[PDB]
C-alpha cells in the first residue's frame, strides 16, 4: 500500500460579466 | 425620416400603450392613423423623435434561445431557464397564446425586453451521434454461430414475436454485453446487428441505431455532461414511441462506467446511467448493447441481473472456427495461379478448400518454431505455449492480406499472375515471427484462464526465440 | 406626453420619496393627485419629463429569480442568492412583508433596485413521492420460517410490548442491517417486514433510498439530500403511522458523509415509529462507525444454500398459468398441479445432486486437500429467475420449431447447464460471502480456488 501523489484535472466554469 | 423602434408591452383604457425602447419602459400615445385596438402584445412598433407610435411592425426573429420550464397560472407568463440557469418569468407573445406550448421547448427570448416571441424546434441531437456501417452481414462472420444465435435471440426475436413473449410473460432482454480477447469480433457483431437493423427499417419503409464511444460524452464544463446523456435517452424514448426498435451502442465501456473504487466526472455518470436504464425498462424497443475488452474493470453493479442481464463471451477461434474464417476470407473470386489449378483440373472451389485445410493444419501444428512463451510456476513445472493459443480472426485476416501482398509482388516481379500456396505458407511464418518478441498477444483474461487451468499463479514468462 | 417609469423606494413625511429611475436613486416630489400615505414599498410609479410622480402602477411581474436564504431580524430585509451563487440583501415588497416566506422559496427580484416583489410557485416531483407500498408478502419467500420468526422477535416483538420494553430499563434498537450474498434477495425481506408492521399496527409509508443515486459528491450536496430526507421522514412521523427508511446497497458509500448520516440518525432517535433499515452486499466495506452498538444495533445474516427453500422458490416462480405440454399431462391424466409439482421436484433434485455435471468449483485447500462444489451451493433466487427465463426462451424455441406447445424437462436441463456455464465466473462469485462461508463450512482457511 505505497502512498501515491495525485494530479487533478480542472473543469471549466461558466461566468458572464 | 429617421425613426426609431420599440417593443409593445400592453394596452390601456386611455389609448396609451407601454413601450420598451433603449432600456427605458415608457407610456406613449399612438398616432390617430394607428388604432390601438388592433395592436397586440409583443409586436414591434416604430417610433419617432417625438416618441409617437407611427407604424406597427411584426415580431422579431432574433435574440437568445432559452428552454421553457413551465407556464404560470395566469396563462400569459412563462418561467424559463437560460443557458447559465438564469431562471426568469417572461410574458408570452400573442402568437404563442396547433402547436400548444410544452415544457422543454426552445423559445426566442430577449432578457432586456423580457418577452418570449416564437418557438424554434431543435431535434438534431441524434444525428450528431448517428453512425452508419454498411457492407457487413452475419454471412461475413465466420466461426461464431452460438453467439450469433444468442444475439439474434436477444434482439430480433422479441421484436419479431411480441405475442409469444406476452403469452409466456417473459421479459425481453434489455441489456447485452459482449466481452472477450481483442480481435475476436465483438465490433463485427455490433456492426452486423446495426446493418440488420438498417435493413429491417428499410423494409418497413437507420437513425434508430445510435452509437457512442465513452470519451465522446465527456465535457470540460461543470455542467452539460448530464444534459448530453439526458438528451440521448429522451431521443431514444421518442424513437421508441415512434414504434420502431432503437439500439444504443456504448462502444468500449471500459473508458467510462468503470468501478467506483478505482481512481487517482466519472463518479456521477454511472449512477445516472443506472437511473436512466431503470426508467427506460418499460420500453421494450430500447436495447442497450456494450462491448468491452476489460470486463473486470467495469463496475460489478451494472453487471447484475436486471439492467445488463445478458452476457456474451467471444473466445479465441479453434481449428474449425479458423477454417470457417478462412473460408469467409479466401473466396473463389481472387486470382489463383495455374499451378494450383493444374492439380485440381481448374476446380477453384476444391483447390481453395484444400489450400484452406493445408494452411489451417500448418498454423495449428505443434511445430518447434511455433513455441511462443515459457510460463513459470512457483511449484509446478514450466509450460510451453503455442501460437494456436493466441489465434484470432484479425491474425487470419492479416495473414491473408500479407499473402495477397506477396502475390502482388510476384506478379510485379516475375509476371506470373495468380496466388501461390507458398505465399500463404511463408506468410504464416512471417506473421508468427513478427509477433514472437511482443508479449502483447497476452491478455489478463488469458492469464486468468492459464492460472485457473494449471493451478498456480504465473511467476515468469520468457519469449523463446532462435 | 411621453412618460417614464420608476420604482418607489421609501416614503417620507416631507411628501418627497426616493425613486429608483434610470438606474439611480433620486429624492423626488409627488404630485397632488397621488396620496403619499396610500403608496406602498416597492410599488412601481410613473413620472413625466418634469420628474413628478403622477400615478402608481402595479408591482413588476418580470425580472430575475433568486432563491431565498434567510430573513433579516428587522423583518423588512431578506438575504437571497442568485444563479451566480451571489448573496444579496433585498428589501421585501409590501405584499411580501399567511403566508410567511421560508428559505428555499423562489422570489422575483430586480438587482438594480434590490427589491423582491413576488413569490414564484414551484413544482417538485422527486421529493413529492414520499410513499411506496411494498406488495411482497411472506408468501413470496420460501424456506425461511426460522428467519421469519427471528425477524418477528427482532422488530415485531418490541412494538407489541413497547411499554414493557421501556419499563425494563432497556432502550429499543432502531437499526436493522440485512447482510448476505448479493445473489440472494436480501431486499424482499424488507418489503415483508414492512407489510407485517403495517398489518400489526392496526396507509403505510416505506421509503426506499438507493446508495449510488444519493451520491452528490460535487460539493457536500449529499449531506443536504440526507438532511432533506430526514426532514421528510420527521414530517411523515408526525402522521400516526410507522415510517421505515430503507437503504439499498449501503456498501456503495463508506472525512466523509458518515458523520452527517450519524447526526441525522441521532436526530430521529426519538422517533420510535421510524425505523432505519439497510441492506449491504459487502459486509466488510461497511464503515465500523455505523457498526457501533446503538443506532444499527441489529444485524441479520441471510443464507442462500438450502434445498427446501430453493424448491419452494421454484414452485413460486412456476405458476399454474404457464402452458404445459400434453405429453407431460399424459402421465398424469391432465392433473396439471401434480405434474407441475413433480416437474419442480425433478428439476430441484437434478440441480441439488452430486454428479459429474456438478463440478462447478474445484477448490484446493492450503494443506493440499481438494473438494468439488456442486450446483447445490451458490444458488440464489436471482439465478433461479435466470433459469426460469432461459427455460421459457428454450420452450419458445421448441414451440416455434416443432410446433407442439408446452415446457419439457430437457428445456430445464439445458437452461441449468447453460446458466451454470455462464455464471461459472469469478466476478459474480467474488470474495464476499464466499470465502467466509466455505471457511465456516469446511472448517479450514482457503488460499486458492480453481474453476472449470
Ligand atoms: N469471424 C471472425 N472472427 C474474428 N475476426 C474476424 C472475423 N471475420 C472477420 N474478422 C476480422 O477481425 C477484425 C477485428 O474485428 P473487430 O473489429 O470486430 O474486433 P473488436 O471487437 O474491435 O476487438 P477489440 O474491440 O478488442 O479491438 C476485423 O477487421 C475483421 O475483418
Ligand atoms: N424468495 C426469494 N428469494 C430470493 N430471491 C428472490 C425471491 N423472490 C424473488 N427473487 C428474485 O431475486 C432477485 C434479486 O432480488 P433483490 O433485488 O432483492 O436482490 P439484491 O440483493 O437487492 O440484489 P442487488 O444487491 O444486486 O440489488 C429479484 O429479481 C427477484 O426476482
Ligand atoms: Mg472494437
Ligand atoms: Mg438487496
Amino acid at each position: 500500500g505505497s502512498m501515491a501523489q495525485e494530479q487533478t484535472k480542472r473543469g471549466g466554469g461558466g461566468g458572464d460579466d | 425620416p429617421p425613426s426609431g423602434y420599440g417593443v409593445l408591452l400592453a394596452t390601456h383604457d386611455d389609448d396609451t400603450v407601454d413601450v420598451f425602447t433603449s432600456g427605458r419602459k415608457m407610456r406613449l400615445t399612438c398616432s390617430p392613423n394607428i388604432d390601438a385596438a388592433s395592436l397586440k402584445k409583443g409586436q414591434t412598433v416604430r417610433l419617432n423623435e417625438a416618441l409617437t407610435v407611427v407604424e406597427a411592425g411584426t415580431f422579431e426573429a432574433v435574440g437568445e434561445i432559452s428552454t421553457l420550464r413551465e407556464i404560470l397560472a395566469d396563462g400569459h407568463r412563462a418561467l424559463v431557464v437560460g443557458h447559465a440557469d438564469e431562471e426568469r418569468v417572461v410574458w408570452l407573445a400573442d402568437p404563442l397564446i396547433p402547436r400548444k406550448l410544452r415544457p422543454g421547448d426552445s423559445l426566442l427570448v430577449d432578457t432586456k425586453a423580457g418577452y418570449a416571441f416564437e418557438r424554434i424546434p431543435k431535434a438534431e441531437v441524434e444525428d450528431l451521434v448517428l453512425e452508419e456501417v454498411p457492407d457487413v452481414s452475419y454471412a461475413d462472420i465466420g466461426g461464431l454461430s452460438r453467439q450469433i444465435e444468442q444475439i439474434r435471440d436477444a434482439v430480433e426475436l422479441p421484436f419479431l414475436h411480441k405475442e409469444l413473449y406476452r403469452e409466456y410473460s417473459l421479459r425481453p432482454p434489455k441489456g447485452v454485453l459482449l466481452y472477450g480477447p481483442p480481435g475476436c469480433g465483438k465490433t463485427l457483431i455490433a456492426k452486423a446487428v446495426a446493418n440488420s437493423l438498417a435493413k429491417k427499417m428499410a423494409e418497413v419503409r437507420k437513425s434508430y441505431f445510435l452509437n457512442i464511444k465513452g470519451p465522446e460524452l465527456l465535457n470540460k464544463f461543470v455542467g452539460e455532461t448530464e444534459r448530453h446523456i439526458r438528451l440521448i435517452f429522451q431521443r431514444a424514448r421518442e424513437k421508441a414511441s415512434e414504434g420502431t426498435p432503437v439500439i444504443v451502442f456504448f462502444d468500449e465501456m471500459d473508458s467510462i462506467f468503470r468501478t467506483r473504487g478505482t481512481g487517482v466526472v466519472e463518479t456521477t455518470v454511472v449512477p445516472q446511467l443506472l437511473s436512466e436504464i431503470d426508467g427506460v425498462e418499460g420500453l421494450e424497443n430500447v436495447i442497450v448493447i456494450g462491448a468491452s475488452n476489460r470486463e473486470d474493470m467495469i463496475d460489478p453493479a451494472i453487471l447484475r441481473p436486471g439492467r445488463l442481464d445478458v452476457k456474451i463471451k467471444i473466445e479465441r477461434p479453434d481449428a474449425e472456427a479458423a477454417q470457417d474464417i478462412y473460408s469467409k476470407y479466401l473466396t473463389e473470386f481472387l486470382p489463383v495461379h495455374a499451378d494450383d489449378l493444374a492439380e485440381f483440373d481448374g476446380d477453384r472451389s476444391a483447390c481453395i478448400k484444400a489450400m484452406i485445410e493445408k494452411v489451417v493444419d500448418r498454423m495449428y501444428a505443434e511445430i518447434d518454431d511455433n513455441r511462443f512463451l515459457e510460463v513459470t510456476y512457483a511449484n509446478g513445472d514450466k509450460e510451453v505455449m503455442y501460437f494456436k493459443d493466441f489465434n484470432s480472426g484479425a491474425m487470419i485476416q492479416n495473414v491473408v492480406d500479407r499473402a495477397k501482398k506477396n502475390a502482388i509482388k510476384s506478379v510485379l516481379e516475375t509476371g506470373q499472375p495468380g496466388l501461390r500456396i507458398q505465399h500463404l505458407l511463408d506468410s504464416i511464418v512471417d506473421e508468427f515471427a513478427e509477433n514472437e518478441d511482443l508479449p502483447n498477444t497476452t491478455n489478463p483474461d488469458d492469464w486468468a484462464r492459464i492460472s485457473g487451468k494449471k493451478g498456480e499463479r504465473i511467476v515468469y514468462i520468457r519469449t523463446l526465440v532462435t
